RNA sequence: CAAACAGGAUUAGAUACCCUGGUAGUCCACGCCGUAAACGAUGUCGACUUGGAGGUUGUGUCUCGUGGCUUCCGGAGCUAACG
RNA sequence: GCAGUGGGGAAUAUUGCACAAUGGGCGCAAGCCUGAUGCAGCCAUGCCGCGUGUAUGAAGAAGGCCUUCGGGUUGUAAAGUACUUUCGCGGGGAGGAAGGGAGCGACGAGCUCAUUGACGUUACCCGCGAAGUAGCACCGGCUAACUCCGUGCCAGCAGCCGCGGUAAUACGGAGGGUGCAAGCGUUAAUCGGAAUUACUGGGCGUAAAGCGCACGCAGGCGGUUUGUUAAGUCAGAUGUGAAAUCCC
């Protein structure tokens, strides 16, 4: 993936993007709320064109997906039935490294992606090491037995306890494990992003 | 380039020096070369400096140069007798110039 | 004459343009079984057969503030190039608003007409 | 198979030539062309005679340019 | 409310006794989305002046699409000048598909599917004055029974 | 009468315009060619679509109706504009 | 003919391993033959997967850069702390393959039992275990990404419009920035946009465009009513339309 610093991307797209201590008032975007350079205070000035590019730019920079599958997974919600729009968030929210974000096990899609690479979570029992894995309904993540011991997922599940999850899910701190209810809607993703921009500029 | 080729060897016949356009004026450096293909056509010879003789014999890329008409090609430095340009710290993609150690 | 069905058409168009009460046309079952649909879908009062020795068909136009009740109609299938659409190439004209009138072996009718029946036809012309 | 033609010629003996024609849709523009061509129909009867619209079917090979023979006049004569 | 929407804006030259004398143009597009839009083209010296004045005008002249969820009608094919505009409807799931003169003003007309296209002249001025008059000739089964 | 051309003038020069002569040609008979802004630069036939006015010609119940032909002004409509 | 040599060209490879498996020829059979093929080697030529680290870390070092020198910027970025730990090492070690023969039965059918493997000791599993290559192109506009210095229509740039004659974001360097990533650029070749041959989609008085006219052959086209045929046209059924591919 892209591997660098990320508190600068926040600042480039304008919005607060979760990458890690967004939480924390140390998010560059707290201090100056201006993308990085010698050039990021002058007023700028965007063109249509500029609006729908860093518009899918901060949505693929959330989950921290190359530009090609990115593309891909496009293609693909085009392809099937239903809004594309609402199709493309529910592919993107299917990655298995999203999935783990979301469920707790990883302070953030980036660590999660190296819990997976890492073996340190399974599906459905057996294990899968792909963070580019499409995550079904009715379908449990659970943490590995083995790694139920390291003391980052004894961290972040701690934190987990008394946090609430998205309704299209749900996790068992006690048992560390997860469940995929079904496919999120936009309604139930609260993503500053603007659907109908990213379909725009993929048109041509 | 006849057979549609992206490059064609050839053996070049003079190398003098042309005068640019109206709105310019330099000392470019050309030569006549004969391709395989069977043509005698005038390539210029990028770079602040050459080595290109008589008997040369160079590959031949393809590029009209604006100011000077006639001159639809492009010498390739790097390649046979053509050597890269000396002290290229820039685009050494281009002139054929190895990086320095 | 060389498109009868065409003439017909035009001397309609011609005449309603003048705002005629009522237009001739040389008769022929053909004619009257395409005057039968533009009566009952409402492009025309009625017509009548007339004529002392020669038959003709006395159509009788009627017309609305604001627009005329036979805005267009064209003849599409001509004798130099004849047209035939399958069941599903019935185009559908001004999206229902206006018909078109096909000559299938089910007989002469509109694309609604036609489309239910199950059958396809050379489309005789647009309205 | 069974073609019907004109009696073009009667010149040779036992032999008349059916110019036979037909209609076709063009590959690209699909108006109807005209082609015709002529076979060499049997005629040991020398029973048709110039003028004559008849039928031709598929026979055993007479000769190498006959390979058809006279079933039945339709009209008598169009010249 | 009514939303506002920049079709596009030109320089706009011409020579004078004098010199050259700059104004101008604007094409605004103003539509509350529930059937109905407005095309407003006014000038000024100054580009704010325009845009301003031109939403006035486009607020002055409005349309009453009549929308039937979130599509048209019927069909359309207005010809303006030498430029040509094509509407028809669609199923939903389709999305507005036209380019950004046509598109816009469908936007805010509450179009929510539609397939078009532009034919002859491609000026943004004459395809949205041919898209408005396009809007206009489109007539319901009610508008026509009651018509007939 | 007038290319070429013979002279006289004009002019910086005029192997032009102006002036004085002048051959072919221009005229007639026969033979030759096939071209042209050979232009309304918009071929022929039939049907349909307001009229007004002038003129040629036939007929009619002739201070007007009707048929054919020749112009102009013009409804609708057509044309980028002229029309 | 396979591999290979020399010559040609911008350029394209191991004169390698092996028959056990699958298939083929001959034979009753045993069995023999089989570089067909199954594999390995070389080359980012392409495609996909993976690594060069992870978390922490100053209102905020040094250095470089800018400055109204007040300060600002590169930056949590590096240093440093903790954690995991691709390579590598040790051990184990694969799927891909039954009969001939022998015993029972009439050495027949059938049943039972025994012996034997390239790629590999490779894949994969377990154990141990060190942070452990990144580059290339581009930043005037189309194209997303900026300043300082050098040079100075000189040197040079350039697909098109153009730029350079002392203040150049388009020349060269540097800082910074954008894109992509073991890939990145370049050159050559193919596709539409062109409704610019327009069947779907076009035009011809002046923008390119009616042939100078007539006569006329072939050909094309052809008025109203009725009947026969029904070739064209249309309809039902049936045969064909190989596999693969494409679509679900």
């Amino acid at each position: 993936r892209y591997l660098g610093p990320k508190l600068k991307l926040s600042r480039r797209e304008g919005t607060d993007l979760f990458l890690k201590s967004g939480v924390r008032a140390i998010d560059t975007k707290c201090k100056i709320e201006q993308a990085p350079g010698q050039h990021g205070a002058r007023k700028p000035r965007l063109s249509d064109y500029g609006v729908q590019l860093r518009e899918k730019q901060k949505v693929r920079r959330i989950y921290g997906v190359l530009e090609r599958q990115f593309r891909n997974y496009y293609k693909e919600a085009a392809r099937l039935k239903g809004n594309t729009g609402e199709n493309l968030l529910a592919l993107l929210e299917g990655r298995l490294d999203n999935v783990v974000y979301r469920m707790g096990f990883g302070a953030t899609r980036a660590e999660a992606r190296q819990l997976v690479s890492h073996k340190a979570i399974m599906v459905n029992g057996r294990v899968v090491n792909i963070a580019s894995y499409q995550v079904s309904p009715n379908d449990v993540v659970s943490i590995r037995e083995k790694a139920k011991k390291q003391s980052r997922v004894k961290a972040a599940l701690e934190l987990a306890e008394q946090r609430e999850k998205p309704t299209w899910l749900e996790v068992d701190a006690g048992k560390m494990e997860g469940t995929f209810k079904r496919k999120p809607e936009r309604s139930d993703l609260s993503a500053d992003i603007n659907e109908h921009l990213i379909v725009e500029l993929y048109s041509k | 380039a006849l057979e549609a080729c992206p490059q064609k060897r050839g053996v070049c016949t003079r190398v003098y020096t042309t005068t640019p356009k109206k709105p310019n004026s330099a000392l470019r450096k050309v030569c006549r070369v004969r391709l395989t293909n069977g043509f005698e056509v005038t390539s210029y010879i990028g770079g602040e400096g050459h080595n290109l003789q008589e008997h040369s014999v160079i590959l031949i890329r393809g590029g009209r140069v604006k100011d000077l008409p006639g001159v639809r090609y492009h010498t390739v430095r790097g390649a046979l007798d053509c050597s890269g340009v000396k002290d290229r710290k820039q685009a050494r993609s281009k002139y054929g110039v190895k990086r320095p150690k | 004459m060389q498109d009868p069905i065409a003439d017909m058409l035009t001397r309609i168009r011609n005449g309603q343009a003048a705002n005629k009460a009522a237009v001739t046309m040389p008769s022929s079952k053909l004619k009257v079984a395409i005057a039968n649909v533009l009566k009952e879908e409402g492009f025309i009062e009625d017509f009548k057969v007339e004529g002392d020795t020669k038959p003709e068909l006395e159509l009788t136009l009627k017309y609305f503030q604001g627009k005329a009740v036979v805005e267009s109609i064209q003849r599409v299938s001509r004798p130099g190039l004849r047209i035939y659409k399958r069941k599903d190439e019935l185009p559908k004209v001004m999206a229902g608003l206006g018909i078109a009138v096909v000559s299938t072996s089910k007989g002469v009718m509109t694309d609604r007409a036609a489309r239910q029946a199950g059958l396809g036809g050379e489309i005789i012309c647009y309205v | 198979r069974t073609l019907q033609g004109r009696v073009v010629s009667d010149k040779m003996e036992k032999s008349i030539v059916v110019a036979i024609e037909r209609f076709v849709k063009h590959p690209i523009y699909g108006k109807f062309i005209k082609r015709t061509t002529k076979l060499h129909v049997h005629d040991e009867n020398n029973e048709c005679g110039i003028g004559d619209v008849v039928e031709i079917r598929e026979c055993r090979p007479l000769s190498k340019t006959k390979s058809w023979t006279l079933v039945r006049v339709v009209e008598k004569a169009v010249l | 409310e009514l939303q506002e929407k920049l079709i596009a804006v030109n320089r706009v030259s011409k020579t004078v006794k004098g010199g050259r004398i700059f104004s101008f143009t604007a094409l605004t597009v103003v539509g509350d989305g529930n059937g109905r839009v407005g095309f407003g083209y006014g000038k000024a010296r100054e580009v704010p002046a325009a845009i301003q004045k031109a939403m006035e005008k486009a607020r002055r002249n409005m349309i009453n699409v009549a929308l039937n969820n979130g599509t048209l009608q019927h069909p359309v094919k207005g010809v303006h000048t030498g430029s040509r505009v094509f509407m028809q409807p669609a199923s939903e799931g389709t999305g507005i598909i036209a380019g950004g003169a046509m598109r816009a003003v469908l936007e805010v007309a509450g179009v929510h599917n539609v397939l078009a296209k532009a034919y002859g002249s491609t000026n943004p001025i004459n395809v949205v004055r041919a898209t408005i008059d396009g809007l206009e000739n489109m007539n319901s089964p009610e508008m026509v029974a009651a018509k007939r």
